[PDB]
RNA sequence: GCUAAACCUAGCCCCAAACCCCCACCUUACUACCAAACCUUAGCCAAACCAUUUACAUAAAGUAUAGGCGAUAGAAAUUGGGCGCAAUAGAUAUAGUACCGCAAGGGAAAGAUGAAAAAACCAAGCAUAAUAUAGCAAGGACUAACCCCUAUACCUUCUGCAUAAUGAAUUAACUAGAAAUAACUUUGCAAGGAGAGCCAAAGCUAAGACCCCCGAAACCAGACGAGCUACCUAAGAACAGCUAAGAGCACACCCGUCUAUGUAGCAAAAUAGUGGGAAGAUUUAUAGGUAGAGGCGACAAACCUACCGAGCCUGGUGAUAGCUGGUUGUCCAAGAUAGAAUCUUAGUUCAACUUUAAAUUUGCCCACAGAACCAAAUCCCCUU
RNA sequence: ACUGAACUCCUCACACCCAAUUGGACCAAUCUAUCACCCUAUAGAAGAACUAAUGUUAGUAUAAGUAACAUGAAAACAUUCU
RNA sequence: UCUCUUACUUUUAACCAGUGAAAUUGACCUGCCCGUGAAGAGGCGGGCAUAACACAGCAAGACGAGAAGACCCUAUGGAGCU
């Protein structure tokens, strides 16, 4: 019966927060700070998307062409499986043509 | 499993509310619930073009009834009463018939002076001058 | 259903409509946040027509509440003593007004 | 696992006013994990289900069934417990008003069959559950006589009415 | 676990009515629970039946006899009823034989009298007691309130129309209410 | 959204450990037909269509959207009466006591964003002061943006900032397009 | 997706496949259409109808000589050095109220746009960039700023 | 067609497209006929005189090579002495 | 009221940073001590077969080139902590353990009190409480459970299924639509747009919105297997009695002719009776050897660790499947059948039909007149 | 002559009976932003919904208390007998 | 062996006591006849029959259970051989 019979803990959310009260700063750092930084220069994350978007084959694309030089050895084997089948799923499967 | 379904609990028992005076494992078991469910509401509007035909059928039956009782047949009455411009329905004639039976009794007195009316002026070919209950009240 | 769902045969409370019509509501009771968007259309109904209502009927006697909650509650007694309670949840001040009159 | 029998035995109702009858009393018992079915016990369980406590120790001393010697160590220890615990003057003055038999937690082994193949076997275990009611008996239901039989369908024509219509 | 509370509180208040239908709670009085004001239910108890009272005559008309004797018990740790309710019974009597003498005056004086005991006995008055909320403002000390003391608060209503309106719209109020029963 | 990177991931039926034979044949037992042990199908098995890799969600806004969106949010602050305008972010005392007392004295909000024009010249006794404080916020003037300018009740800008906004929003308005980003050397631009 | 084909498999043959016969786009002989495309010279057109706007409105300052680097700063023309731009043609287009003395320095100019700026007093030449060069005469800043 | 490449991540081009058609900057596919240099002795000169023409493609057989190929080759491209100049913008439609 | 239910923190995933770690043991590993490594990956798959071929910062650019010039492949100059999971999840992991396999190898499950143990209510399944003529188990009803009247389960597949076609005992949990240019919608700015590169004869930038799940027999690469069995090697052993030599009768032994039992069995090939050989080309214990593009073979295409027309395991591998099955909230709307090509007719592409959005002006029905020489009708066609 | 539909009329109300496909209006639950504060609002997002794959795993049924399984005898439980 | 089977013993059997599986299973409140129908009906049509319930047999039916028919045909699916 997978439904739980105490209602639980109560989530308090702190929205006047570190994080929350200064969130958004320095998001037009730009275009009100003389051009120096683009806000793609602020955002932190991993190194082959920092400031890219792309799909699922372009994101392993991407990262085996940047970082690829030194990562694991078994996690190099299951990305290059990965863009094997998505480049098979990509450009042979699907609806639209 | 980053949201999977909550609440369905509730989505259940949407269903097994309206299965609780079943039979078998129809009362209790979803999968077989749900055939029956649906088949129950089905049924459901299916059958309001049916209470509107077994309840004309059921008020014929007992003006067909009450309708021998005086000695008429059905068609003789309600093709009577017609004529007479008397426009009671078989809702009512099946009403009059158990709960006012003079009143009946007098409907079938009018039908079957009508019909009389009806057959000596269809003996009587030619010009003669209407029945009395046969005059047709007209609008305009 | 029919045969799932009880029955009743049509009747009225104490021959209603014999001597005198009698207004058969007792009681509503509103519920209605002061700070919440679900009773938006409540807020506007007390406001406004609720003592338009209150004076169309002076045998109704209406109890607005006005704590915090989320979901906005009418409470609808009447004179045998049956309730019925029933949510204006995110419904604008037309759709209370005819669900008030429908109670 | 939940063990609600052992706790009705717990129930204090409030002391009685001298304008109402006297409350009789109940003893629920109980023997868990019984190595025996669940439903190899209901027809010992059935058979008990009425009858006093004295019979239904006379009826068990001479069944050939294995939950016989267990459910008269059962009725043996709540006997006891209703002058001992429950406050019963008499031993003699109870009888059996509900006797079930739950299924019990049971263990699983392997039965291997005739080739690679093999079977679950379970090891059954169960539960009894008794309560005895302080008194005498009730009688039992003696079949309707043709008199009850005829007020009933005589009852059911007067009860009709017209149908479909005022 | 599936995260979240939506599903949990839902279930929570259905756990609630069903602990309501095993277990229901025993029936307390309308004055003891939320949205009340005593005051506010007589004067809409007036407007209700189209007719007008005298506020403060209706309201010594629903205190009872019992009621003052346990309002004296708790103050160890008002008038009474019986005025108003003795002329409103002793008047519905004389009122509603005048009703039954004038529609029927073939019958006896044997079966009015069994036919007034019908219309004010404890069957019809508490019955039409009940859904005209004359015990929701009735002052008693037990609940659910007796019929003999249901009853007795039922008349002094009619007897408080008395003296509020005079005999011809009292004499409407038991054509109303109790000729219709 | 063009901050988020959101590093869920999910083993897909490949990277999932084991699973490498059929675990009975296609047709002898009356068995379901089946691969791997590690099929979306199986307790244990991979996922179909979870989340895969970090995935970034960036993307840029035109800066002249941008740039409205700032214009927007500051007559939204002015016509709402939120918008307060001082000489200078300089108090008498730095405890936070005097400066929450002066916003409710003043009927502003429980949350103040009050924004100096430059970060490393801005006072000390209204850096003490709000530092302590949760809904009262220093930015720079470099640091506002239209989020922080909703969240917050009032904002509270200086006389410098007032001419800060109208230099760079201004210049947004009646620009050419760019040859060459503008952080490298124009004529007449920084 | 459909009933269960190739369509709802998802394993329809590739775009152009035509079913089996030989498809219309390898039907048709081969012809140089687009055979040295890459190593053709494109000239960015500008019309006089577009330089004298660029006059009339303070973009492009008549009073200094024309270069392409003029044009390119009050962004009159915008060519790109790769994909094949080898500068700016003068277009006849517009030669009628044409009134500018003007020095320019075009890369390609018919014989009417010449005849129409030399007859208002102005100066026209011909120059050639390679795409070297013109890629440091358009945008020069981002030259100055590589130290070469 | 490679719709994602797997160098890059592009879509690429097929190049039988491009050495048989020629796509004006209005939308229209210019190819030449088929068998136009076959077997040209046992033909009449009207049907020889057919074959030599530059014929415009469908609706949908654009459409079909506008997938085909990427941006690159529907772009502006201002030749010098292009005989194909004239044709790249559209006059006088009423669609 | 039993069975059960519920629980939240063990731990984990993704990133950022920082480059990680006494004794005995290569002989039969866990045993104190004696005369030689380097040698192209292949194939699935894509090409709708297959045989050359087929991917392993930004920008230039999917450009130059390459190519059964075809599927597709493709440069360079130059430019410069968590809108993660929370015990079927997340690691396989409480553990590479238990268990399984000779071995390589495969590989689990699961726990929940409280501050201190030195203190209820809800699945299936049952029981409480077996059943009463009659029929998809209900519905219309009814004073009334049934009696009366009406009603051929659902999914899938199809010309068409109550179909005696498929799937399903049931409960809980898990389990299936991933994206391109072009168009459209909505903004920004506008002959310019865009935070360089790119597009531009109203464009350009940004957003939103469309592309599933399970399943072969296979193929290849590298290991692991000759404790069963096929044959061989080494050095052993066994064979009563009776008649007189790959002799006869006949035990032990080995083999398995025929019958019966057994058929989820005692047994994943046995038991009981009967039978063939049993001093030999015999049977057999032990240790060794030959290995899958092969071994071995008194050829049965037998046997090679229970399934050998080519072992088994791991890897390529989420092989591929025009083939089957499956494809999960609510409500409304429009919506069915000319054909042509195709190693193609179980499929796909184009047309036709259908759907949406947009622009415009005719569409359908039709009257005279008219449409060829060697029947019914149609075509065309203003009015209406 | 009467009977007889979901046809048609009547009282009220109307977007409310096609496969594949296509267009549209809503939305459960979750997390995030900000609200809300007995369980919600507007948005942003996504492992976002199961009466069906001889689906996977766990529980429990049915077949079923069925098929099947076991201890030579007496006794002083020393022993003896078959 | 049969004409032509019969008797007895043992195992099984059935009953009592202990232990206790398996394939199976949409739901079943599970009749017969003739007709119908995806062309052979417990279920539809027209009739006929009909209190409820075990236990033992039987094998005519449930197109009985088992094993995604090996026959056949199809697949621009495999493999062995020449
Ligand atoms: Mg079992
Ligand atoms: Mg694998
Ligand atoms: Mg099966
Ligand atoms: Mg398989
Ligand atoms: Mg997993
Ligand atoms: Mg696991
Ligand atoms: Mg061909
Ligand atoms: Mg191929
Ligand atoms: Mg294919
Ligand atoms: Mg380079
Ligand atoms: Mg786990
Ligand atoms: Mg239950
Ligand atoms: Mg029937
Ligand atoms: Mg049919
Ligand atoms: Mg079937
Ligand atoms: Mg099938
Ligand atoms: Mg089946
Ligand atoms: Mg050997
Ligand atoms: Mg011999
Ligand atoms: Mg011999
Ligand atoms: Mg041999
Ligand atoms: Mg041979
Ligand atoms: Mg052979
Ligand atoms: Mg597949
Ligand atoms: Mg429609
Ligand atoms: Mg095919
Ligand atoms: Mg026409
Ligand atoms: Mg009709
Ligand atoms: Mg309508
Ligand atoms: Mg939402
Ligand atoms: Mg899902
Ligand atoms: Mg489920
Ligand atoms: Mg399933
Ligand atoms: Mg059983
Ligand atoms: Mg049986
Ligand atoms: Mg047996
Ligand atoms: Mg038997
Ligand atoms: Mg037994
Ligand atoms: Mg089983
Ligand atoms: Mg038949
Ligand atoms: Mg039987
Ligand atoms: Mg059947
Ligand atoms: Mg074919
Ligand atoms: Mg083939």
């Amino acid at each position: 019966i997978g439904i739980r019979l105490t209602l639980p803990p109560p989530k308090v959310v702190d929205r006047w927060n570190e994080k929350r009260a200064m969130f958004g700063v320095y998001d037009n750092i730009g275009i009100l700070g003389n051009f120096e930084k683009h806000p793609k220069e602020l955002i932190r994350g991993p190194i082959w998307l920092r400031g890219w978007k792309g799909n699922e084959l372009q994101r392993c694309i991407r990262k085996r062409k940047m970082v690829g030089s030194r990562m694991f050895a078994d996690d190099l084997h299951n990305l290059n499986k990965r863009i094997r089948y998505l480049y098979k799923h990509f450009n042979r499967h699907g609806k639209f043509r | 499993l980053r949201n999977r379904v909550t609440d369905r609990y509730f989505r259940i028992q949407e269903v097994l509310k309206h299965a609780r005076h079943f039979r078998g494992r129809k009362n209790r078991c979803y999968r077989l619930a749900v055939r029956t469910v649906i088949r129950a509401f089905v049924k459901c509007t299916k059958a309001r073009y049916l209470k509107k035909k077994n309840m004309r059928t059921l008020w014929i039956n007992r003006i067909t009834a009450a309708s021998q009782e005086h000695g008429l047949k059905y068609p003789a009455l309600i093709g009577n009463l017609v004529k007479c411009q008397v426009e009671l329905n078989r809702k009512v004639l099946a009403d009059l018939a158990i709960y006012e039976p003079k009143t009946f009794k007098s409907l079938a007195a009018l039908a079957s002076r009508r019909r009389h009316e009806g057959f000596a002026a269809a003996l009587g070919d030619g010009k003669e001058p209407e029945g009395i209950f046969s005059r047709v009240v007209q609008y305009h | 259903t029919a045969r799932g769902t009880p029955s009743r045969f049509l009747a009225s409370v104490l021959h209603n409509g014999l001597g005198r019509y009698v207004q058969q509501l007792q009681r509503l009771s509103f519920s209605v946040s002061r700070d919440g968007a679900s009773s938006r259309g409540a807020r506007e109904f007390v406001e406004r027509e609720v003592i338009d209502f209150a004076r169309r009927n002076p045998g109704v006697v209406i109890y607005v509440n006005s704590r915090p909650c989320c979901v906005p509650r009418v409470v609808a007694e009447y004179l045998n003593g049956a309730v019925r309670e029933e949510s204006i949840h995110c419904k604008s001040v037309e759709e209370i007004s005819t669900l008030v009159q429908k109670l | 696992i939940s063990r609600k029998w052992e706790k009705k035995n717990k129930i204090v109702y409030p002391p009685q006013l001298p304008g109402e009858p006297r409350r009789p009393a109940e003893i629920y018992h109980c023997r868990r994990q019984i190595k025996y079915s669940k439903d190899k016990m209901w027809y010992l369980a059935k058979l008990i289900r009425g009858m006093s406590i004295d019979q239904a120790l006379a009826q068990l001393e001479f069944n050939d069934k294995k939950g016989a010697k267990i459910i008269k160590e059962v009725l043996l220890e709540a006997q006891d417990m209703a002058v001992r615990d429950h406050n019963v003057e008499f031993r003699s003055n109870l009888y059996i008003a509900e006797s079930t038999s739950g299924r019990g937690q049971c263990l699983k082994r392997i039965r291997y069959h005739g080739r690679g193949r093999f079977g679950i076997m379970e090891k059954v275990y169960c539960h009894y559950f008794v309560k005895l009611v302080e008194g005498p008996p009730p009688p039992p239901e003696p079949p309707k006589t043709a008199v009850a039989h005829a007020k009933e369908y005589i009852q059911q024509l007067r009860s009709r009415t017209i149908v479909h219509t005022l | 676990v599936k995260k979240g509370f939506r599903a949990a509180f839902r279930f929570q208040k259905e756990l609630e009515r069903q602990r309501l239908l095993r277990c229901p709670p025993p029936p307390v009085r309308r004055s003891e629970k939320p949205n009340w004001d005593y005051h506010a239910e007589i004067q809409a108890f007036g407007h209700r039946l189209q007719e007008n009272f005298s506020l403060d005559l209706l309201k010594t008309a629903f205190v009872n006899s019992c009621y003052i004797k346990s309002e004296e018990a708790k103050r160890q740790q008002l008038k009474s009823n019986q005025e108003l309710s003795e002329q409103g019974t002793s008047f519905s009597q004389t009122c509603l034989t005048q009703f039954l003498e004038d529609e029927y005056p073939d019958m006896p004086t044997e079966g009015i009298k069994n036919l007034v005991d019908f219309l004010t006995g404890e069957e019809v008055v508490c019955h039409v007691a009940r859904n005209l909320a004359v015990e929701q403002l009735t002052l008693s000390e037990e609940f659910p309130v007796p019929p003999a003391v249901l009853q007795q608060t039922f008349f002094a209503v009619i007897g408080a129309l008395l003296q509020s309106s005079g005999p011809e719209r009292t004499a409407l109020f038991i054509r109303d209410f109790l000729i219709t029963q | 959204n063009f901050k988020r990177i959101s590093y869920a991931k999910t083993k897909t039926r490949a990277e999932v450990r084991g699973g490498g034979r059929k675990p009975w044949p296609q047709k002898g037992t009356g068995r379901a037909r089946h691969g791997s042990i590690r099929s979306p199908l199986w307790r244990g098995g991979g996922v179909a269509h979870g989340p895969r890799g970090p995935t970034s969600y960036y993307y840029m806004l035109p800066m002249k959207v941008r740039a409205l969106g700032l214009k927007v949010a500051l007559t939204v602050k002015l016509a709402q009466d939120d918008l307060h305008i001082m000489d200078s972010l300089e108090l008498p005392t730095g405890d936070p006591q005097y400066l929450t007392e002066l916003a409710h004295y003043r009927r502003w909000g429980d949350s103040v964003l009050l924004v100096d024009l430059t970060h490393e010249e801005m006072p000390q006794s209204i850096v003490e002061a709000t530092s302590r404080l949760k809904t009262f916020n220093l930015i720079p003037a470099v640091g506002l943006n239209v989020h922080s300018m909703l969240k917050h009740q009032t904002l509270v800008l200086t006389l410098p900032t007032v001419a800060f906004l109208e230099d760079k929003l201004l210049w947004q308005d009646s620009r050419y397009r760019p040859l060459y980003p503008f952080s490298l050397p124009y004529s007449d631009f920084p | 997706r459909g009933h269960k084909g190739e369509r709802q498999r998802g394993t329809r043959p590739r775009l152009g496949f035509e079913g089996g016969q030989t498809p219309f786009y390898i039907r048709i002989p081969k012809y140089g259409f687009n055979e040295g495309h890459s190593f053709r010279r494109q000239y960015k057109p500008l019309s006089l109808n577009r330089l004298q706007y660029l006059i009339d409105l303070g973009r492009v300052d008549p009073s200094q000589p024309i270069d392409l680097t003029q044009l390119v700063n009050g962004r009159g023309v915008t060519i790109q050095p790769l994909k094949r731009d080898y500068g700016v043609q003068l277009v006849e287009e517009g030669a009628d109220t044409f009134t500018a003395k003007v020095n320019i320095e075009v890369q390609l100019a018919s014989e009417l746009a010449i005849a129409a700026i030399e007859k208002n007093g102005g100066v026209v030449t011909t120059a050639f960039y390679d795409p070297r060069s013109l890629d440091i005469v358009c945008k020069p800043v981002p030259f100055f700023l590589r130290g070469q | 067609l490679t719709y994602f490449s797997a160098r890059k991540g592009k879509r690429k081009t097929v190049k039988a497209v491009i050495d048989r058609f020629l796509r004006l900057h209005c939308g229209l596919w210019v190819r030449r006929k088929a068998g136009y240099k076959k077997k040209l002795w046992k033909k009449t000169p009207a049907r020889k005189k057919r074959l030599r023409e530059f014929v415009f493609c469908n609706k949908t057989q654009s459409k079909l090579l506008d997938k085909m190929t990427t941006s690159f080759w529907k772009r502006r491209n201002w030749y010098v002495d292009d005989p194909y100049q004239k044709y790249h913008d559209r006059t006088n439609l009423k669609v």
